[PDB]
RNA sequence: ACUCUGGUUUCUCUUCAGAUCGCAUAAAUCUUUCGCACUAAAGAUUUCCGUGGAGAGGAACAACUCUGAGUCCAAUUUUUUGAGGCCUUGCUUUGGCAAGGCUA
């Protein structure tokens, strides 16, 4: 076997990658539970920023510390399925629609 | 390698007593042992066939002439015998 | 597969050997092989008669060797 | 009293019918199984709890059986299989899968090697060494077999079925040796004594027979005929058992009455009420005179006969 | 070599080339018939019991072995 | 004093024994009252010329002074 | 049902290369020193403010023999991060502080 | 260090008066002049002679091939 | 982990089996020297008894090493 | 050994021009054999086959040893034997008496 | 080296989970503390977004990959020999046994 291949340096560089780029297997996450801005106000304030941006960093970090401190484990319960009980009712039907058409149907039904 | 040789290396440092084909019984602290039964021992009480007791301080026994060895009794809890 | 005997502790020491028919001999160990054949310098005979006879540099085949005895401190 | 346990105390917990009930030969535990696909292990004495449960049958359990060692439990099921379990911690150590139809019976070889002679609805009487994981010898009966058993020697198989005759097969001759004729319907239950000379027979002619399976041949093996029994429209596999002293026989009946005869007197000693359905298997405790009875009423009745 | 894996922990008698008797629990063996026997008793012929302990017997001086008693608990 | 129990120490559990020979490490219960930094355990009867071992010669000298008080002076 | 995933390593190399704009260049936790959740909880419990950190609402001492400033050598001014990094050396009444990580 | 096969080679270089002992035979010894060896220490002797312990009758042997499974000691004179 | 089959490391965290204090877990550094007594085999297969003292490597706890080197023979 | 090959057929060339070929004549010509073995016994019979260890199979043998009283030679008949090769002094083809 | 279990996917039902159950973070009620409470902290309770372990039922195709189980050494160092014969003493279970001295 040779000492190094083409995938050697990339394999070493992925060992020090952040989460989840250092992984190779996992579970999926629902799309609204993935913050894309969290590292940016979590690291530090850059130099030369105005006053209100620094205050915005400090208030977002305040909300993050409050959500971290007020966290408690959720209570055990029966698994919850509203649409599975809606599906067994004969008054509801299932279909496949475009997003824009059902988005118009929901707002006109609300009107 | 077999099981009794690992037991023989396990009994190094302890006082064993060996009898060889010439009927002589050598009791003392086992210093070194090999794959074959070449046993280097020290501080040896020597019993001959007639009954003379001698004190020989360094003995090296060839494994070919050995009838058997007698090992300490606390080796029944040794890991290779369990 | 035949490993050499660990005889480095007994090199250049005065040892007495026992041989097959109740035989006894003495001398200085000078080396070995992995078949435990021994070279002995200053070899005195010392049979069961009790009289001592020096020979010199001799070779003992290992098959008749019963025991070594280190007269000198190792 | 003449035992250690309570009087008539009931065993509830079976979810459907109980087709077979067997005592552990040490006499302190108990196995009962049936339509639940689920064997229940009870305690014979004490408060009669259910200490262990055996799942691993995809169909109803036709025949439970214990070797005289008592550690492993043999279970011929309805689906196609015979399971081998252990009794202490209770996991199925083996499946035996060679029958092509509903397996109606199994039997332990108790003296020599652990052989399980089984019979099924295809007609094949298959023998099962557990270390082979295969069928050793298949004795091809042309009709259904409802009960199979070894002798004391474990060198012959005694298969009773719907062919109106009890048929014994030699393990070395590999043929049918003789045909015990004299029944007029399907033979549902065969059981053999601890001393191994005599063999019980239940059939839907509403009669019980005692045969003598032994090399000494009296040329007409139907020595004792017992009446009182009935077989009904339900057409179950009405089983049998011997007393450990060999003095009493018990054949399960279809009229909810636990039947126990005397072997010598040939009279019904015990006709016990309490069950509500057809009584499939009625068993005997090894040490003390205690009787359990399994029936379609989803219940078992332990009870001091003497 | 499963015939000696069947003999494990059995109380067994051992006959030497010298005619002496080693009765011990069969703990371990090898291909050169070197025996590890625990709690060994030596019988010789005048009969006497000589307690040994843990015996490592060389195969060159063993002739034949036989089984005496079941293993203890 | 009187030895209560003797252990040999593993990290997250302790194995209780009833005797410890020479050359080993030992965990002793019931002698903690006169011990300040180090101690020497001898026999009560005999061993009349027993002297103590040396105290620990540390690698450095502590120089940082801090003063403490309780908040409630009654405590 | 699209619940579990596993990938190959050049694919993970490519997805890490394309996402380089959203990810920081950090390699260790020698960053975030006195700027992590335990130091923020300590600043919460001690009612102080880290420089750059958040502010919080709070969760009158006489002259004694103990707080004599004639006994105190004032050489360098003591700040709040000294109280936060070492919560039990410089603090009076340290009730609900949390011990931060030391060093990686 | 000297290994014994090189000393046997030096003996056949020096054609010395080699006296060979025997396994299990304390009485009967053989004087000889060594010529060659092998891997299993089989030894030829040029002018060999047999000497007992109680009898001591020196009989002529000639060039013998004494086996490896019999010898004990290779001593001079 | 070599001496115990049932003790294994987590996939994401260090074990720290000989870090039993809460300060040693929260700070992430060693504070107190902790002993352990194990049996280990060598290359040739002989069992040996080891008394291993884990001393903290921080400089201010150098006094924890001097108390560890009083009762040992090798470093 | 300088011949580590798998197709090892020197042991039958050992049985043809080597020393052990003495027995193969008694395999082929089926001659009478006399065996002097270690506890002073004389075995006369017919060997079937053997190997490089001289582990022999013999049939229809008469074996003799003397007893001391003063030494008188006794004999006994054995139909068939297996003889281990290390337990012999010598193996002998009996000469042509004619 | 020859055979017997165990499949994967999807849908539904029933139980347990203070495990970062969720590598993300909501809303309501009550008490207390101050302002004068969205610009505010703590405690308790509850509601919703939806998840991991176990069991049961259904039906779309692959059936022995994997997980298991049942199924070349004769020449020192051990297994291809230093082996067998003689004498004396104690007991002779009159076969010989134990010890010692021998020849090979």
């Amino acid at each position: 076997t040779p000492l190094y291949t083409d995938n050697t340096a990339n394999g070493i560089a992925l060992l020090w990658a952040p989460r989840p780029f250092n992984l190779r297997s996992g579970r999926t996450r629902r799309a609204l539970d993935i913050p894309l801005v969290k590292n940016w106000y979590r690291e530090h304030c850059p130099a030369g920023q105005p006053v209100k941006v620094r205050v915005s960093y400090q208030k977002l970090l305040k909300y993050y510390v409050l959500n971290a401190l007020k966290h408690r484990p959720p209570k055990a319960q029966k698994k919850r399925y509203l649409f599975r009980s809606f599906k067994a009712t004969k008054f509801f039907q299932s279909t496949k629609l475009d997003w824009v058409e059902v988005g118009l149907q929901v707002c006109r039904q609300g009107y | 390698i077999g099981v009794p040789i690992k037991v023989l290396h396990e009994a190094e440092g302890h006082i064993v007593t060996c009898e060889t084909n010439t009927g002589e019984v050598y009791r003392g602290k086992l210093i070194e042992a090999e794959d074959n039964m070449n046993c280097q021992m020290s501080n040896i009480t020597v019993t001959y066939r007639d009954g003379r007791v001698a004190q020989l301080e360094q003995v090296y026994i060839r494994g070919s002439k050995i009838r058997f060895l007698i090992l300490p009794d606390m080796l029944k809890n040794a890991p290779m015998l369990k | 597969k035949a490993h050499p005997p660990e005889l480095k502790k007994f090199m250049d020491k005065k040892l007495s050997l026992k041989l097959n028919g109740g035989r006894h001999v003495q001398g200085i160990l000078r080396g070995f092989d992995p078949f435990m054949n021994l070279v002995i310098d200053e070899c005195v005979e010392m049979a069961t008669s009790g009289q001592q006879n020096n020979i010199g540099m001799v070779v003992i085949r290992g098959n008749s060797i019963i025991m070594l005895e280190a007269l000198e401190r190792v | 009293c003449s035992s250690l346990q309570a009087p008539i105390m009931l065993l509830s917990g079976h979810e459907g019918e109980v087709y077979c009930c067997k005592f552990h030969p040490n006499g302190s535990t108990l196995a009962s199984a049936g339509f639940d696909r689920l064997i229940l292990l009870w305690n014979v004495y004490g408060d009669c709890d259910n200490y262990a449960t055996l799942k691993g049958h995809s169909g109803a359990v036709m025949e439970l059986h214990y070797n005289t060692d008592g550690s492993m439990l043999f279970s011929a099921s309805t689906d196609k299989t015979v399971a081998v379990w252990d009794s202490e911690t209770g996991e199925r150590v083996k499946r035996l899968k060679g029958h092509t139809s509903f397996v109606n019976s199994c039997y332990p070889a108790r003296r020599g090697p652990q052989l399980v002679c089984t019979g099924s609805d295809d007609g094949t009487v298959k023998l099962w060494d557990i270390r082979k994981k295969a069928a050793i010898q298949t004795f091809q009966n042309t009709y259904q077999v409802l009960a199979v058993t070894f002798n004391d020697t474990s060198d012959q198989i005694i298969s009773g079925g719907i062919d109106n005759d009890i048929k014994v097969w030699d393990l070395r001759q590999n043929k049918l040796t003789y045909t015990m004729r004299g029944h007029a319907d399907s033979v549902t239950g065969l059981s053999l004594s601890s001393e191994g000379s005599y063999l019980l027979s239940n059939a839907m002619d509403n009669t019980v027979r005692v045969w003598d399976v032994r090399p000494f041949a009296p040329k007409e093996r139907c020595v004792k005929i017992f009446q009182g029994n009935v077989h009904n429209f339900e057409k179950n596999l009405l089983r049998c058992s011997w007393s450990p002293d060999g003095s009493k026989i018990a054949a399960g009946s279809a009229d909810r009455f636990v039947y126990v005869w005397d072997t010598t007197s040939r009279r019904i000693l015990y006709k016990l009420p309490g069950h509500a359905g057809s009584i499939n298997e009625v068993a005997f405790h090894p040490d003390e005179p205690i009787i359990i009875s399994a029936s379609s009423d989803k219940r078992l009745y332990m009870g001091e006969i003497q | 070599s499963s015939k000696m894996l069947q003999h494990i922990d059995y109380r067994m008698r051992c006959i030497l080339q010298d005619g002496r008797i080693f009765i011990g629990t069969f703990k371990a063996f090898d291909k050169h018939m070197n025996l590890i026997l625990c709690d060994c008793d030596e019988f010789r012929k005048r009969e006497e019991k000589r307690v040994l302990g843990l015996v490592l017997l060389r195969g060159e001086n063993l002739v034949s072995m036989t089984v005496e008693g079941p293993p203890p608990k | 004093c009187t030895v209560g129990r003797l252990w040999i120490s593993v990290a997250r559990y302790h194995i209780e024994v009833n005797r410890v020979p020479a050359g080993n490490w030992v965990l002793i219960e019931g002698v903690d009252q006169p011990i300040v930094k180090t101690a020497t355990i001898t026999e009560p009867r005999g061993n009349e010329e027993a002297q103590i071992f040396r105290p620990l010669k540390f690698n450095t000298t502590s120089v940082i002074k801090i003063a403490v008080e309780p908040v409630n002076p009654s405590e | 049902t699209y619940q579990r995933w596993q990938f190959t390593l050049p694919m993970m190399s490519t997805l890490y290369r394309l996402a380089n704009q959203l990810l920081t260049d950090l390699v260790d936790d020698n960053y975030f020193y006195l700027f992590d959740l335990k130091a923020f909880f300590t600043s919460k419990a001690l009612n102080m403010a880290i420089p750059g950190g958040p502010k919080f609402e709070p969760l009158d001492e006489d002259w004694n023999e103990f707080n004599d400033i004639n006994k105190i050598i004032i050489r360098q001014p003591i700040r709040t991060e000294y109280k936060i990094a070492f919560p039990y050396l410089y603090n009076n009444l340290p009730h609900h502080v949390h011990l931060t990580w030391y060093h990686t | 260090m000297v290994q014994p096969i090189n000393l046997i080679f030096r003996y056949l270089q020096n054609r010395s008066r080699i006296q060979v002992w025997l396994y299990e035979q304390v009485n009967m010894r053989i004087e000889g002049c060594i010529i060659g060896f092998d891997e299993y220490m089989n030894l030829v002797l040029d002018d060999a002679e047999e000497i007992h312990s109680k009898t001591k009758s020196r009989k002529q042997l000639g060039r013998i091939m004494l086996k490896g499974d019999n010898i004990t000691l290779l001593q001079s004179v | 982990e070599q001496t115990h089959p049932e003790i294994r490391k987590r996939y994401d965290q260090d074990l720290c089996y000989t870090d039993i204090l809460f300060t040693e877990q929260e700070r992430g550094v060693g504070i107190k020297s902790t002993p352990v007594t194990v049996v280990l085999p060598d290359t040739k297969g002989k069992s040996y008894l080891f008394n291993i003292m884990d001393t903290p490597g921080h400089v201010n706890f150098s006094d924890e090493v001097t108390a560890g080197l009083r009762i040992s023979d090798g470093v | 050994e300088m011949t580590p090959e798998e197709l090892q057929k020197r042991e039958e060339e050992e049985f043809n021009t080597g020393p052990l070929s003495v027995l193969t004549q008694s395999v082929k010509n089926n001659t009478q054999v006399l065996i002097n073995c270690r506890n002073n016994k004389k075995l006369l019979g017919r060997v079937k086959a053997f190997d490089r260890h001289c582990n022999m199979v013999l049939e229809n043998v008469k074996e003799m040893w003397t007893e001391v009283s003063k030494p008188v030679n006794k004999d006994r008949y054995i139909s068939k034997m297996f003889l281990r090769g290390d337990s012999v002094i010598v193996v002998l083809r009996n000469p042509l008496i004619a």
